[PDB]
C-alpha cells in the first residue's frame, strides 16, 4: 500500500504535472491527514514559485498562517501544487512548468484542469491527498474543483488569514479547499477560520460573534434559482443533473423560489476593472532586488528600472499588469475604477436585499422575507482541449473572461460559495451560495444532502 | 432592482423557468490606444520596450478596454470609531512579534537575494 | 514685486516602531548596521502585509491639534506607484486622497519671530501621514539600506502664504521648534530627521517647486536667488517646472497612479480622542 501510494504519486505527478514540488518522504484533529498546497501560499520547507520565472527559487524564511494551522493540527504537507503563474488565468495553462493536465481523462487527451488552482484540484481527483487548499480571486477554487468532479469551497473574505499567501487582487483573494469528503473539508474549514491579527483584513473576533449571534432556526430552507444565471448554454447531461438535484431538493420540503439579482450581469467587467489594477500594484514590488530572480546583468534598461529581470514575468501576467495600470491611470480611474467599485458596492446591496441573514460588515437588516442558499451553476462548459483553451483565448481575452461568469459575482461581493459535483466523475457542478459569514449554513446544507 | 418570485409549485414550472426566452450573460456581454500609450504603460509597468510587440498589445488592450468600458453606460444606483482609551491600549499593547520578523537581527534580510554587498542591497546604475 | 510661496515638509516621526511594521525605528541609524531593523515587511516579502502603529495616529493628532487643523472624520492610506532601490513594495503608503487633518495655520510676530510684521499667519492645506523610503549610497553600484523604509513621517503641506523670506525661515524654526516641543520628531534638517521643498510664485505667475535642499542656508538662499532671478523674465516661466539647488545657483531638473490601499482599514477616530490628546499636550507658546 505504502510503496502502492508512492508509486502512484510518481505515476500521476508524471503523466498530469500536478506539483511544483513534493515532500521528500512522501506519506511518512487533522492528525495523519495529508494535504497539498497552492504554490502561491508561502512555506518554510517547500519553495514557493507561483509558477513564475519571477520566484522559480524563492525560500520563504516564514509559513503561511493557513499552512501552520494546519501543521500545528498534524497535517502533513506532500507537496505544493502547480498553477496558473500569480493566479492569473482560468484554465490551468499557464506556468513555467507546462500546464495541469485533467486527471479525470488519460492525460493523452490533453484536457485543461481549469485554473488557478490547477494541481490543487488534480491531486484531489486523483487520491493523492486527503484535501488542498486553493486560492480564490474570481473563481480559483470552485473552477478546478468543478473541472475535477470534487468539492470546492471558498469562504466568506476574511475567514481564513492570508498572512503568507502571496498577493494576487487583495479585496478579493480568498484562501479555499478541496477535497473529496464534506467531513474532511469542514474539519479543515474549523482549523482554519480563525482571527490572525498578522492579517489587516483578517475578519475580528467582534464580528464573528456577531455573526454567530444571529443564526436562526430556519424552517423550511428557502432556496433562490438566479434568474441571470438560468439562460447560458449549458454542457450535455447539465439540465438533466441538475433538475434532478432540485427535484430531490424540493422532495425534502424545502422552498425554491426564482429570484433575480440583476447587478450579476455586469460583474466580469467590474472584475476585469479592478482585479488587474490591483495585480499591477500588487506585483511591483518583483525586481529581484531583494529576492526571488535577477537578472544577471542589468538592473535597468532603455531608461526603465527593473526591466531585464520583470521581462521573466510569464507574458499572461504582462498582458494583466499592463491594462492594471491603465485602469489606475488619472483619467480612467476617475471613470472606470471609480464606477466599478460603485457597482461592487450595489452588488452587495442587491444580495443583501434578498438574503434573510444579516450582512454583518454592511449592517444590513436582512429581508425576512427573502432566501437562505442560492443555487448557481459553477460552470457553462466542459473541459475542452489545452490547445483548443489556448486557440480560443489568443481570439480575444473575452473568450477566457467568460469562464468566470458564474464565479465572480461571489468574489466580488464575499459570499461563502461551495461547488459540489453533481455525478461521479463528471466535470460538471453547482454552487452553493450564502450570505456573507454564513459558512457553516452551505457546509451544513451540503453534508445534509450528500 | 433585485426581485423574489413565488415558490415553485412543481418541477415543470421550474422547467419552464428555464426554457423562458431571457438574454443569457454571454448574449448580454455580447461575446485602441496610441503606440506613445502602450509605450508609456510598458514603462510604468517596468516592462522592457525592446521586444516588445506593440501593434500586438495596442490589439490585446483594444479589445479588454472595449469590454470594461461597457460600465460606462451602467448607471450607479443610489466602522467601530477607535477612541481614546482604545488608541492609548492599542499604543501600551504593540509588541515584535517573531513570526513577523520584528525583532532586530533576528533574520538575514538580505540572505535571499541573489546579489548583495556585505550588508547591503545592491542596485547597477 | 510680491513673493507668494508655499512648503513641503517631511518629518520623521520619532515613534518607538515602524509605520506598518512593529520592526524598529532607530534613532542611531548612522552607526546602525545595514538592514538590521528590517522585518519580513520591510523588505516586502511575498505575504506580508501593513498593519497600522497607532502611535503614528496619537502624534499626528499631536501636531494636528497644535496647529489649530480640524481632523478628517475618515482618513485612509494610498498607494503612490514608483520604482526604486529605496522603495521595496514599489509604492509609498501615504494619505493623498483623505489626508489625516486640514486647515490649520502657525502664528508668527515681530515681538517674538524677528519679523517685519507684527503679525503674520502661514496657513496649511493639509497634513498626511506617510512611509519613509529607505537610504542609497553612491558608490557603478548603489547600496540599498532598508532601515529607514517604513519609518513614519508626517508631510505638512502650507498654503502659499510666505511673502518675506524672514517668514520662510521663522517659520522653519518654529516648526522645528513646534515638533520638537511636542515630542514627535527631533525636526533635524542635518540628518534629514526633517525635510523641506519650497513651491513659490512672483505676482501671479507659474508655480515653481524647489527641490533637494540640505539645511535651512540652502533654502534661504535658493527662495532668494529664484526670487531676483525670476523677477529679471519671460516665455519660459508661464508653465510650472520643477528645479534644483547648487549651492551658487537654481538649476533645472509621471503617473503616480494613486489607489486607496485595499487591506488597510480607514482611520475613524471617535470625538473623544481630540480631547483626550488635548489633556496629554504641553504647553505651547
Ligand atoms: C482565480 O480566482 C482566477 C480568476 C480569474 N480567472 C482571474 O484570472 O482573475
Amino acid at each position: 500500500s505504502l510503496k502502492e501510494s508512492i508509486e502512484r504519486l510518481s505515476s500521476f505527478q508524471s503523466k498530469y504535472n500536478i506539483f511544483t514540488s513534493i515532500n521528500p518522504s512522501p506519506y511518512s484533529t487533522l492528525t495523519g491527514c495529508v494535504a497539498s498546497i497552492k504554490d502561491n501560499i508561502v512555506t518554510k520547507d517547500f519553495p514557493t514559485t507561483c509558477a513564475s520565472h519571477i520566484l522559480e527559487n524563492f525560500k520563504s524564511p516564514f509559513d503561511a498562517t493557513v499552512v501552520k494551522l494546519l501543521k500545528q493540527a498534524g497535517v502533513h504537507i506532500l507537496g505544493k501544487t502547480n498553477l496558473d503563474e500569480f493566479g492569473m488565468g482560468s484554465g490551468g495553462v499557464h506556468s513555467i512548468r507546462g500546464p495541469v493536465i485533467n486527471p479525470l481523462y488519460p492525460h493523452e487527451d490533453k484536457k485543461i484542469m481549469g485554473g488557478s488552482s490547477s494541481g490543487a484540484a488534480a491531486s484531489v481527483a486523483c487520491d493523492l491527498v486527503d484535501f488542498a487548499l486553493g486560492t480564490d480571486t474570481g473563481g480559483s477554487v470552485r473552477l478546478p474543483a468543478c473541472y475535477g468532479s470534487v468539492l470546492g469551497f471558498k469562504p466568506s473574505y476574511g475567514r481564513l488569514s492570508r498572512f503568507g499567501v502571496i498577493a494576487y487582487s487583495q479585496s478579493l483573494d480568498t484562501v479555499g479547499i478541496l477535497s473529496k469528503k464534506i467531513n474532511v473539508l469542514r474539519k479543515v474549514f474549523h482549523t482554519l477560520d480563525k482571527y490572525d491579527m498578522k492579517d489587516p483584513t483578517s475578519l475580528s473576533v467582534e464580528l464573528r460573534e456577531l455573526i454567530e449571534g444571529n443564526k436562526k432556526v430556519r424552517r423550511p430552507l428557502k432556496v433562490g434559482i438566479v434568474k441571470e444565471f438560468s439562460h447560458e448554454s449549458m454542457p450535455i447531461g447539465f439540465h438533466r443533473l441538475y433538475l434532478s438535484l432540485l427535484e430531490k431538493l424540493i422532495n425534502l420540503g424545502l422552498e425554491i423560489y426564482p429570484v433575480s439579482i440583476p447587478s450579476v450581469k455586469n460583474c466580469l467587467p467590474i472584475y476585469y476593472t479592478l482585479s488587474p489594477a490591483e495585480a499591477a500594484s500588487n506585483l511591483s514590488r518583483y525586481d529581484g532586488i531583494r529576492y526571488g530572480y535577477r537578472d544577471s546583468e542589468l538592473d535597468i534598461k532603455d531608461g526603465i528600472l527593473f526591466a531585464p529581470t520583470r521581462s521573466k514575468f510569464g507574458t499572461e501576467v504582462k498582458n494583466r499588469i499592463i491594462l492594471g495600470n491603465y485602469n489606475l491611470c488619472s483619467d480612467a480611474f476617475k471613470n472606470n475604477f471609480i464606477k466599478a467599485e460603485k457597482l461592487r458596492v450595489n452588488l452587495i446591496d442587491e444580495f443583501d436585499g434578498i438574503f434573510r441573514f444579516p450582512n454583518v460588515l454592511t449592517n444590513s437588516k436582512g429581508n425576512p422575507d427573502g432566501l437562505d442558499l442560492l443555487i448557481v451553476p459553477t460552470s457553462s462548459k466542459l473541459p475542452g482541449s489545452i490547445r483548443d483553451f489556448e486557440e480560443e483565448e489568443a481570439k480575444s481575452p473575452a473568450n477566457s473572461y467568460i469562464n468566470d461568469v458564474f464565479t465572480v459575482p461571489m468574489s466580488l461581493a464575499g459570499l461563502p460559495s461551495l461547488s459540489m459535483p453533481l455525478k461521479e466523475k463528471t466535470p460538471i457542478g453547482l454552487q452553493v451560495v450564502g450570505q456573507y459569514g454564513d459558512d457553516s449554513t452551505v457546509l451544513d446544507f451540503v453534508e445534509s444532502i450528500s | 432592482g433585485a426581485k423574489i418570485g413565488k415558490k415553485f409549485e412543481n418541477m415543470n414550472q421550474i422547467r419552464d423557468y428555464l426554457s423562458r426566452p431571457v438574454w443569457s450573460v454571454h448574449e448580454y456581454l455580447g461575446i485602441p490606444p496610441s503606440a506613445e500609450a502602450v509605450k508609456k504603460l510598458l514603462r510604468l509597468s517596468g516592462l522592457p520596450l525592446e521586444g516588445a510587440d506593440i501593434k500586438e498589445i495596442q490589439m490585446r488592450l483594444a479589445k479588454q478596454l472595449s469590454f470594461i468600458n461597457k460600465l460606462h453606460n451602467i448607471p450607479v444606483e443610489g466602522t467601530k470609531q477607535l477612541n481614546y482609551t482604545k488608541l492609548l491600549e492599542g499604543i501600551s499593547h504593540q509588541k515584535q512579534d517573531a513570526e513577523l520578523g520584528e525583532v532586530s537581527g533576528s533574520w538575514k534580510a538580505t540572505g535571499l537575494a541573489a546579489e548583495s554587498k556585505n550588508a547591503y542591497f545592491v542596485v547597477k546604475e | 514685486y510680491a513673493l507668494k510661496c508655499g512648503l513641503e515638509i517631511h518629518t520623521q516621526l520619532n515613534t518607538k516602531n515602524k509605520l506598518f511594521s512593529q520592526s524598529t525605528n532607530s534613532a542611531t541609524s548612522l552607526v546602525d548596521a545595514p538592514n538590521h531593523h528590517t522585518s519580513y515587511y520591510d523588505i516586502a516579502l511575498p505575504g506580508t502585509q501593513p498593519v497600522l502603529n497607532l502611535e503614528a495616529i496619537l502624534f499626528a493628532m499631536k501636531l494636528s491639534l497644535a496647529l489649530g487643523s480640524q481632523v478628517n472624520s475618515i482618513s485612509q492610506f494610498d498607494r503612490k506607484h514608483y520604482f526604486y532601490g529605496d522603495q521595496p513594495q514599489g509604492y509609498q503608503l501615504t494619505q493623498h486622497y483623505r489626508p489625516f487633518a486640514r486647515g490649520g495655520k502657525i502664528n508668527l510676530s515681530k515681538e517674538l519671530d524677528d519679523i517685519d510684521e507684527s503679525a503674520k499667519e502661514i496657513g496649511i492645506l493639509q497634513l498626511q501621514i506617510e512611509q519613509d523610503t529607505g537610504k542609497s549610497h553612491y558608490t557603478v553600484i548603489t547600496l540599498v539600506d532598508l532601515n529607514r523604509s517604513n519609518v513614519p513621517l508626517i508631510e505638512l503641506v502650507t498654503k502659499p502664504d510666505f511673502s518675506d523670506i524672514k517668514q520662510v525661515r521663522a517659520f522653519i524654526k518654529k516648526y522645528q521648534n513646534l515638533v520638537r516641543h511636542l515630542h514627535i520628531s527631533s525636526g533635524d534638517l542635518e540628518t534629514g530627521a526633517m525635510r523641506v521643498d519650497v513651491n513659490l510664485s512672483i505676482n501671479e505667475y507659474a508655480r515653481v517647486e524647489l527641490k533637494n535642499l540640505p539645511n535651512t542656508s540652502s533654502i534661504i538662499n535658493a527662495i532668494k536667488y529664484e526670487y531676483q532671478r525670476q523677477v529679471e523674465l519671460t516665455s519660459s516661466l508661464m508653465e510650472p517646472e520643477t528645479r534644483g539647488w547648487t549651492g551658487s545657483s537654481t538649476v533645472k531638473l509621471i503617473d503616480y497612479r494613486y489607489m486607496p490601499d485595499p487591506e488597510l482599514p480607514y482611520i475613524n477616530l471617535a470625538p473623544d480622542v481630540i480631547s483626550g490628546v488635548r489633556g496629554l499636550m504641553p504647553q505651547l507658546p
